[PDB]
RNA sequence: GGUUUGAUAGAAACGGGAUGUAAGCACCAAGGCAACGAGGUGUUCAGUCCGCGUUUACUAACCAUUCGUUCCUUUCACUU
RNA sequence: GGAGAUCGUGAGCUGGGUUUAGACCGUCGUGAGACAGGUCGGUUACUAUCUACUAGAGGUGCCCGAGGUCUGCGGGUAAGC
RNA sequence: CCCUAACUGGAGUCCGGUGAAGCUUACAUUCUAGUGCACAGUCUAGAGACCUCUAGGGGGAAGUGAAGACCCCGUGGAGC
RNA sequence: UGUUCGGGUCGAAGCAGGGCUGUGAAGUCCUGUGGACCGUUCACAAACGAAAAUCCUGGUAAUAGUAGCAGCAAAGCAGGGUGAGACUCCCUGCCGCCGAAGGGGCCAGGUUUCCUCGGCAAUGUUCGUCAGCCGAGGGUUAGUCGGUCCUAAGACGUACCGUAAUUCGAGUACGCCGAAAGGGAAACAGGUUAAUAUUCCUGUACCAUUUAGCGUUUAGUCUGACGUCUCAGGGCAAGCCGAGCGGCGUCGUCGCGCCGUCUAAGCAGCGAACCCCGUGGAGAGCCGUAAUGGCGAGAAGCGGGCGAAUCUGUAAUGGCACAAGUCGGCUUCACCCCGGGACCCGUGAAAAGGACAGCUAAAUGUCCGUACCGAGAACUGACACAGGUGCCCCUAGCUGAAAAGGCUAAGGCGUGUCGGAGUAAUUCAGUUAAGGGAAUUCGGCAAAUUAGCUCCGUAACUUCGGGAUAAGGAGUGCCUGCUGUGUAGACAGCAGGUCGCAGUGACCAGGGGGCUCUAACUGUCUAAUACCAACAUAGGAGAUUGCAAACCCGUAAGGGCUAG
RNA sequence: UGGAGGACCGUAAACGGUAUUGAUCUGCAAAUCAUUCGUGUGACCUGCGUCUCGUAGUGAAAUGCUAAUCUAACCCGGCA
RNA sequence: UUAUGCUAUCAGGUGGAUGGCUCGGCUCAAGAGCUUAUGAAGGACGUGCCAAGCUGCGAUAAGCCCGGGGUAGGUGCAUGGAGCCAAUGAACCCGGGAUUUCCGAAUGGGACCUCUCCGUAGUGAUCAUUCAUGAUCGGGAACGCUCCGAAUUGAAA
């Protein structure tokens, strides 16, 4: 259908479930990883230095 | 009289009829207003303050008489056909009934004994080939060409 | 009808219990300083992300 | 424009019109053992209808309010 | 008969041509591409604030109070060709 | 189409309830000519104009929507 | 800020308005408000002075009591209630809408919207005593319904190896997950609540695992387990007709019209086709099917065996106004069983489970879901949104080829949530129009004409298939009486009479022909300005490569093509 | 007799989107509605599941599509 | 009584500026500095007489036990009703213990299922020894060490 409100009626599925380790709704049900804390990918918790300004 | 929609729904569930098919008596509004349980509604139905209006069907007498006339052979002219021939009588059914009748008649003529094997085989394949259009037609040819062993 | 497991139903029950008007005695005791909480919603609005 | 000192609007009856001969009843009807029978003829220029007229007070035009005094003050020629 | 009025007139209309994105033919270019050449296709937004005009009303001004009948300062006309 | 006419339903017109948004420096009852960055309701000289309200189609406010898509410029970009 | 001198509840800062001073930035005083802090000399500092940035944040005008509350489904009126208050809430009568969807069942999704009572500030395009709104309380019960169990595409984990290194990377081995529409052990009827019911209660059943007793394998096969089209046979829910019985309606005349006349699983019995076996002896030919066909490598016929849906009895006493409750017949899809044929340069899943050795008895059968909506108001698009998800699966009578269009049942609604009044222009969508008939316009755009079925007749051209519904003509209603085919349902045909301007009388339902350009055709395409001559295609041709190949991905380990 | 075909007609079943250059254009709608149309037994339409993605994917090829964004997506950082 | 209006001031509405106050923020200096398989940080769910949020706590659940300090009231943010506790020394503060649901390094198997399967009550993976046992895994504001490693920008290109 149209790219606007006509194709937004098929919006009945879900792509992210709820994570066990952090409780945030960011668990990818296809790749089986949490996109916020990294659960499923690793035993460590996801942190990147680009999640904040260079502190200078 | 007050909001009696609740008793309407309850009576419909108890009776099983549709909502608009329930008839709440308009002089007994005070007494119906106190009915709040299924037991009370059953008591009310027994006393006659409630009931179900009869269903009005679709009458069929006119179509019935028309069907009788058509069954006699009338009211079916060219001006009433509106579907292609074949939609009114598929050709395969016509062939099936024709050939089954012809074969049963030939089989019974063989069975009783007035038709030997040779002429039976010839007539069987001939009717398969489509040279007789009806049982009377076949009987006419049998009684003309003498192939039956009647005595 | 969204067949749920035990945990999903548990979280749904909690999110149901959070829709409550603040108790009247709380409003009396705090002298009309607490009159609402940020957990109030309505079912036909923004969907909750509990599940 | 009219308003009882009245035909302004409506009802009733009649004139002038529109359509096309109402329902029931009687006789006939191709036929059918019968039951039934599309339909025709008579009662019947019939029935139905009129955002037109005439006659006729039969019902309704009744009952009232308001301006033509600055308003209170006796800043009044009023009036208890 | 010929001209003018933002080559009068798209908050009146139309969309044929030109002037987007697609493609074909010819000629250029090694090529991406181009033609000032041809051909087919291709969205026309707005509830009128102010003023102007066309008609209809309510006031106030002149005035004894009210009503009636007129005059005519002016305006218009093609009323006929 | 010559050449338009009557009729039907929904809006509009009138009354009750509910109830927004977009243009807006200020003033503003205008018309003609000139002048002026050469396309003025506001300047110069004339001509007109009693005020308020309703309806109506859009002549004008170089009407509103929008830091031009056409052309040029930038020792600005991107793709090929 | 350092320092000197002070003011204030006998009223500080701040705010509104005034008097005087200074060229000015500004200072000081007075009056009203206010209720606790504020200055000054000499110096020093700075997050130090706003009218403008299509400036930022907050508040608030005009527009304006204006647009909208119409277009696809034009719906309400009378009488009686409740209430402070009634076009809008409730009951009855009339009049209406959908009726192959606006009804019923449910996935995903929602998450309490479900039921009762009490309210109306806000929400509801108006009001409201109403409510999917606001407050309080209540509601979901399983060995048999699902998940759970098996595996498909395909994921994930551990190890091995690579990488400077990992949370990174292909493969191999071992595991483990992946379907609420694939496979699958087992339950039906009735009652009960305000809201739950194959779950609770009554009755009648059934299936597994363990323990005990009584016996035993064949253990290797079968099943689960399979495409598209087409057709015969049997059965059945729905549907229809006749007779009797019980109700309701109509009743100006007649005597018709409608509703009901019910009964589950389980258990016991029977078996149509295909197939297997014993006889049989058929050809200058016999036996069959809707059709294909079969036969001395053994037909017809005659016997026996394995073998379906459904049907018969019981369960049969439950429900019904304990009112009747008895019988026959026709048809039957869109559902079940069984068998045949055709087609493929397409061949149309796997595993758990089940069957073959079980019988009797008691005990056990944990866990999770279960309310309600499933959409023109419960989902998604910011909305009580004319879109989309779901038209996903089902549906009665007449007309008719029909699930089309029209008219009605059952069921759901008068909420595709503003009313009154009836009088201008203009506007959206329709009905009709004398005479002419494209003269309009870039252009027959737009609208009109034709339209069903039967019969007759049918051109140029042609790849011989077509063109073709070519073109062009005639018939069609109703009544009376019949004939033919067929087991029947039904279908086909005839003779006479007769009405109207008109007989597919409404609904539905092609206008046709000729000459050119272009692409062979069916197909694809710029979601939201381009459905075309563009892309694709079958057909034609060329090139590389003999597999540790050609071509390509990776840093590597290793891979795609390649089960070739 | 038989029942083949990227055959024919045709549903507001389903999928698509020609023309009106109609309605709406602060809309019912950040692409819908009405009539008129094209395919409708197949190179068909479709539910659920699973895989392929940023100098990369997918594309019967338009620079189309990759969450209202595509001649190189989006979030944060270099970045004041 | 001149309507619709224009200018100025006053009274009131709406609104929340100014002033005064401030258990908050920010910067500098001095100290102090690891924790977890004896199950951490973080999360989900539960827990109160009337209890929705936050805070605390964990089926012993705004909490239990012991020692010291403290002395007459207590029941968190949050002075409401009704109750209870406390001179057997409470509340509160300092030190030490106990209980400590499920997920999570998460570790018997499995997660679009924070629960579920077999219960064989569970040493998950990699390692060292005498083979009793022991070690590593996650978190931490910045600081520390090793390895891999751009472009905008400047040069007025
Ligand atoms: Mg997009
Ligand atoms: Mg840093
Ligand atoms: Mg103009
Ligand atoms: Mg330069
Ligand atoms: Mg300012
Ligand atoms: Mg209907
Ligand atoms: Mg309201
Ligand atoms: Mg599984
Ligand atoms: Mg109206
Ligand atoms: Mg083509
Ligand atoms: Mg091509
Ligand atoms: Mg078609
Ligand atoms: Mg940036
Ligand atoms: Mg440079
Ligand atoms: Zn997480």
């Amino acid at each position: 259908m149209s790219k606007g409100t006509s194709s937004m009626g098929k919006r009945q599925k879900r792509t992210h479930a709820k994570c066990r380790r952090c409780g945030s709704v960011s668990f990818n049900v296809h790749t089986k990883q949490c996109t916020s804390c990294g659960f499923g990918k690793t035993s460590r918790m996801r942190t990147y230095k680009w999640q904040a300004k260079c502190k200078y | 009289m007050s909001d009696l929609s609740n008793q309407r729904k309850l009576a419909s569930k108890v009776l099983g009829c549709g909502l608009d098919r329930v008839w709440l008596n308009p002089e007994a509004s005070e007494e119906i207003a106190s009915a709040i349980t299924r037991e009370d509604i059953r008591g009310l139905i027994e006393e006659g303050t409630i009931k179900a209006k009869p269903v009005k069907g679709v009458s069929r007498g006119r179509a019935r008489a028309l069907a009788a006339k058509r069954k006699y052979g009338h009211c079916k002219g060219h001006g009433s056909r509106k579907g292609k021939k074949g939609a009114r009588t598929p050709k395969k059914e016509q062939w099936i009934k024709k050939i089954r009748a012809l074969r049963r008649r030939l089989k019974e003529l063989r069975a009783d004994g007035a038709l030997d094997k040779s002429v039976y085989c010839r007539l069987y394949r001939k009717a398969k080939g489509g040279e007789y259009r009806s049982v009377s037609h076949l009987n006419s040819h049998l009684e003309s060409e003498k192939l039956l062993k009647k005595e | 009808m969204s067949h749920n497991m035990k945990g999903q139903k548990k979280r749904l029950a909690k999110a149901h219990k959070q829709n409550t008007r603040v108790p009247v005695w709380v409003i009396v005791k705090t002298n009309r300083k607490v009159v609402s909480h940020p957990r109030r919603r309505h079912w036909r609005r923004r969907s909750l992300d509990v599940k």
